[PDB]
RNA sequence: CAGCCACCCGAGAUUGAGCAAUAACAGGUCUGUGAUGCCCUUAGAUGUCCGGGGCUGCACGGCGCUACACUGACUGGCUCAGCGUGUGCCUACCCUACGCCGGCAGGCGCGGGUAACCCGUUGAACCCCAUUCGUGAUGGGGAUCGGGGAUUGCAAUUAUUCCCCAUGAACGAGGAAUUCCCAGUAAGUGCGGGUCAUAAGCUUGCGUUGAUUAAGUCCCUGCCCUUUGUACACACCGCCCGU
């Protein structure tokens, strides 16, 4: 079969080398959030990655979390743990493959979706 | 060296500085004789050299008329060269070669030198643009 | 004098017909060197009706209105036409003109009948001047017509729009709506 | 100029589909690795004759471009001209070749399949990814 | 159909330049030369670059009814 | 609720940072050149400002 | 006579808007109003807290878009033709030149500007048009998602993300029927301003553009005047007759 690449460029030779130069070459978008710093407005996510990573290893549903965030991302890690929206009227539960470092669609949830069309004909003129 | 008859066509920025030696017209570093449209070049040197070569070494004039378009320069430059050369001999010759300077240059343009305040027109509301609506109503 | 340097010659229009006096201005001061400087005849109290036959294909040939923009092009299609007609021809491009839309055109063109019609025409006798303008204008729409939009090689589009407005080749599709309205010119008859 | 001889209407150089009848920019473009700006570079950068003529061919001159193309990066220019740039598939900008093997060629293709992505599902199709307010939208994506 | 087109300079291209197109009352050589059913345009463009042999400099092409020499 | 939820982020710009200097309504204001009104006091008060109708 | 149509000492011979009467409408606005008549009573009150989200569940017979082509091309051509904004008085939030990160969104730095003084000679078309058009699916899309890397603003999920890349749903102006239009108008293009923490395919203004015009008419849809008829006056969307 095939692995994960990170589009076309190499992901285990990147974990070969050490952890503090992966900062200066962080990839695109999904880190405005937490860019005013590692600092505060930050534990939570952590927390509910802890929380989901305690109650559900990656490559599996979690367990009763609904995150909302977009879990800014360094690696494929994040599977293991679901962005889901909760309202009482949003819930989404869809497994997806852990290809999703700083770039398209990672995510299958979705808030909306299109509501019940009627019947086009009966006329058009007068 | 005065004369006050300047060459004035649309809105160009001409300049006519008049002091003696040879009639020349620069257009975008260009002379009279090679000009910048390239395509409308026998219309403004057919009056003057048909007649002779020398005939504009009386007064040299620095026309530097920054003129955009070729409708602008073009036919300013005849403009100027009437303009100045009416105005040369009419103060500085006598008032006979006025006369005939005058008829010869009269019947190279009869009457179309000054014209009449307009230019494009405003834009009215209600509509796109001058003279139209929204959608039409047949 | 003046001419078209040291091998043309401008003076070679003579028709003496005594009847173009009255519309086509050439009595006493409408004389210019300029093939056009920059008319102002509108604001003129109806002064446009004493106009020329080259200021006439200078501003009726244009489909719609996509030619505008710079009467620099105006302008460069008189010359062109001047030129283009004088290589044709190998004489004087007017004067040419003149001979080959006289001999064709509008012997009696489109016209009403009565107060109000749309039916059929009526054979009017032209009067020279529309007949001399309108031949010029069928000129014009034949050459937007034949040089545009041309399926062949367009440097003798001016040679076969001269034998479609002249000699009476089936190509041009001006050439046969006139034809249709000759017909009707003939139904009167 | 034309020899009394067969002139290069058909012929199968690269695999590529053009004939001999529209002109330069539009014959060198036929190739999905040559035309517009980066012909300009690449006729630049390779120092070559401008009078040379695509009429009568020569199989090594659009492989020498397309060698370029899979190696840009040398040259300081963008890489472009390439659906596979910064793509899974290719350590560095890599060349795949031949035909008739289209789905394991454009991989990339079967990848968005099976990731399911919408980007990936607007390739095959003439359409917005982004989708603009209902109006004449839709209609993008006719067969 | 799929019509045989040259796409450079040709032989005809070349054909009849100066035999019997400049040997005509009316000097225009599209015409005749379209009887050919070879392009044109490029019979223009080496009829011009023959004729700007160095002597003379003409470079410019202007629009389609363009004028063309005379040699008669 | 007074001080300890609200005033943690940057929303001092919206459009209810703004009200007509005249009745302090929200809708239809005027901020070119600052005299800062809605359309209808303006035009109650353009002849005493200095906005008259020529055009 | 009032005037009208063409022109022979001759720059000028209907520019476009503003204002715009008497009498009317049960026209619109009490959601512009410290411009105001007639009111409600009792718990997550229309005012704070709503991650997500309201027309977006939508197929060019409501504004702004495609010319089957020398009238059209990428600077061998520009000494250019050309509305009007722009910073701290409440109030941080303005216009930006120039260098670097750069072959670039975006970021950093000193600098100018209360403005004909700085942006700026505002990049408001490239006229010979130095990739360069024969029977034109193919410069009149390229029926748009991959790529140096993606925001001064919590929220960009139908949306300020951003500098740009081979012919492939149209084919010659695509009619059931329509709150357009006559001298730089129609129609291209773009640039501003109001909205604007982010933003305009909205609106309001501004640019290179014409006439030989149609110097017309009342057949449509309407309006005005006179005469005339009326059983109409709530005025023909009237009145009214009979089964």
């Amino acid at each position: 079969f095939r692995k994960f690449t990170y589009r076309g460029v190499d992901l285990d030779q990147l974990l070969d080398m050490s952890y503090e130069q992966l900062m200066q070459l962080y990839s695109a978008r999904q880190r405005r959030r937490l860019n005013r710093g590692l600092r505060r407005k930050q534990h939570s996510l952590l927390k509910r990655l802890r929380k989901a990573k305690k109650e559900a290893p990656p490559m599996e549903k979690p367990e009763v979390v609904k995150t909302h965030l977009r879990d800014m991302i360094i690696l494929p890690e994040m599977v293991g743990s679901m962005v889901g929206v909760y309202n009482g009227k949003t819930f989404n539960q869809v497994e997806i493959k852990p290809e999703m470092i700083g770039h398209y669609l990672g995510e299958f949830s979705i808030t909306y979706k299109p509501v019940k069309h009627g019947r086009p004909g009966i006329g058009a003129t007068h | 060296q005065s004369v006050q008859v300047f060459g004035r066509k649309k809105t160009a920025t001409a300049v006519a500085h008049c002091k003696r030696g040879n009639g020349l017209i620069k257009v975008n570093g260009r002379p009279l004789e090679m000009i910048e449209p390239r395509t409308l070049q026998y219309k403004l040197l057919e009056p003057v050299l048909l007649l002779g070569k020398e005939r504009f070494a009386g007064v040299d004039i620095r026309v530097r008329v920054k003129g955009g378009g070729h409708v602008a320069q073009i036919y300013a430059i005849r403009q100027s060269i009437s303009k100045a050369l009416v105005a040369y001999y009419q103060k500085y010759v006598d008032e006979a070669s006025k006369k005939e300077i005058k008829d010869i240059l009269i019947q190279y343009d009869r009457t179309l030198l000054v014209a009449d305040p307009r230019r494009c027109e405003s834009k009215k509301f209600g509509g796109p643009g001058a003279r139209a609506r929204y959608q039409k109503s047949y | 004098d003046i001419k078209l340097f040291g091998k043309w010659s401008t003076d070679d229009v003579q028709i003496n017909d005594i009847s173009l006096q009255d519309y086509i201005a050439v009595k006493e001061k409408y004389a210019k060197y300029l093939p056009h400087s920059a008319g102002r005849y509108a604001a003129k109290r109806f002064r446009k009706a004493q106009c020329p036959i080259v200021e006439r294909l200078t501003n009726s040939m244009m489909m719609h209105g996509r030619n505008n923009g710079k009467k620099l092009m105006t302008v460069r299609i008189v010359k062109h036409a001047f030129e283009i007609i004088h290589l044709l021809t190998g004489e004087n491009p007017l004067q040419v003109l003149v001979n080959a839309i006289i001999n064709s055109g509008p012997r009696e063109d489109s016209t009403r009948i009565g107060r109000a019609g749309t039916v059929r025409r009526q054979a009017v006798d032209v009067s020279p001047l529309r007949r001399v303008n309108q031949a010029i204008w069928l000129l014009c729409t034949g050459a937007r017509e034949a040089a545009f939009r041309n399926i062949k090689t367009i440097a003798e589009c001016l040679a076969d729009e001269l034998i479609n407005a002249a000699k009476g080749s089936s190509n041009s599709y001006a050439i046969k709506k006139k034809d249709e309205l000759e017909r009707v010119a003939k139904s009167n008859r | 100029l034309v020899i009394p001889e067969k002139f290069q209407h058909i012929l199968r150089v690269l695999n590529t589909n053009i004939d001999g009848r529209r002109k330069i920019a539009f014959a060198i473009t036929a190739i999905k690795g040559v035309g517009r700006r980066y012909a300009h570079v690449v006729l630049r950068k390779a120092d070559i004759d401008l009078t040379k003529r695509a009429g009568e061919l020569t199989e090594d001159e659009v492989e020498r471009v397309i060698t370029i193309m899979q190696n840009p990066r040398q040259y300081k220019i963008p890489d472009w001209f390439l659906n596979r740039q910064k793509d899974v598939k290719d350590g560095k900008y890599s060349q795949v070749l031949a035909n008739g093997l289209d789905n394991k060629l454009r991989e990339d293709l079967e990848r968005l399949k099976k990731i399911r992505a919408h980007r990936g599902l607007r390739h095959f199709w003439g359409l917005r990814v982004r989708g603009q307010h209902t109006k004449t939208t839709g209609r993008r994506g006719r067969t | 159909d799929k019509l045989n087109n040259l796409v450079l300079f040709d032989k005809a291209t070349y054909d009849k330049l100066c035999k019997e197109v400049p040997n005509y009352k009316l000097i225009t050589p599209a015409v005749v030369s379209e009887r050919l059913k070879i392009r044109g345009s490029l019979a223009r463009a080496a009829l011009q670059e023959l004729l700007s042999k160095g002597l003379i400099k003409l470079v410019s092409k202007h629009r389609a009814q363009v004028i063309y020499t005379r040699n008669t | 609720g007074h001080q300890q939820l609200y005033w943690s982020h940057p929303r001092k710009f919206g459009q209810g940072s703004r009200s007509c200097r005249v009745c302090s309504n929200r809708h239809g204001l005027i901020r070119k050149y600052g005299l800062n009104m809605c359309r209808q006091c303006f035009r109650q008060y353009a002849k005493d400002i200095g906005f008259i109708k020529l055009d």
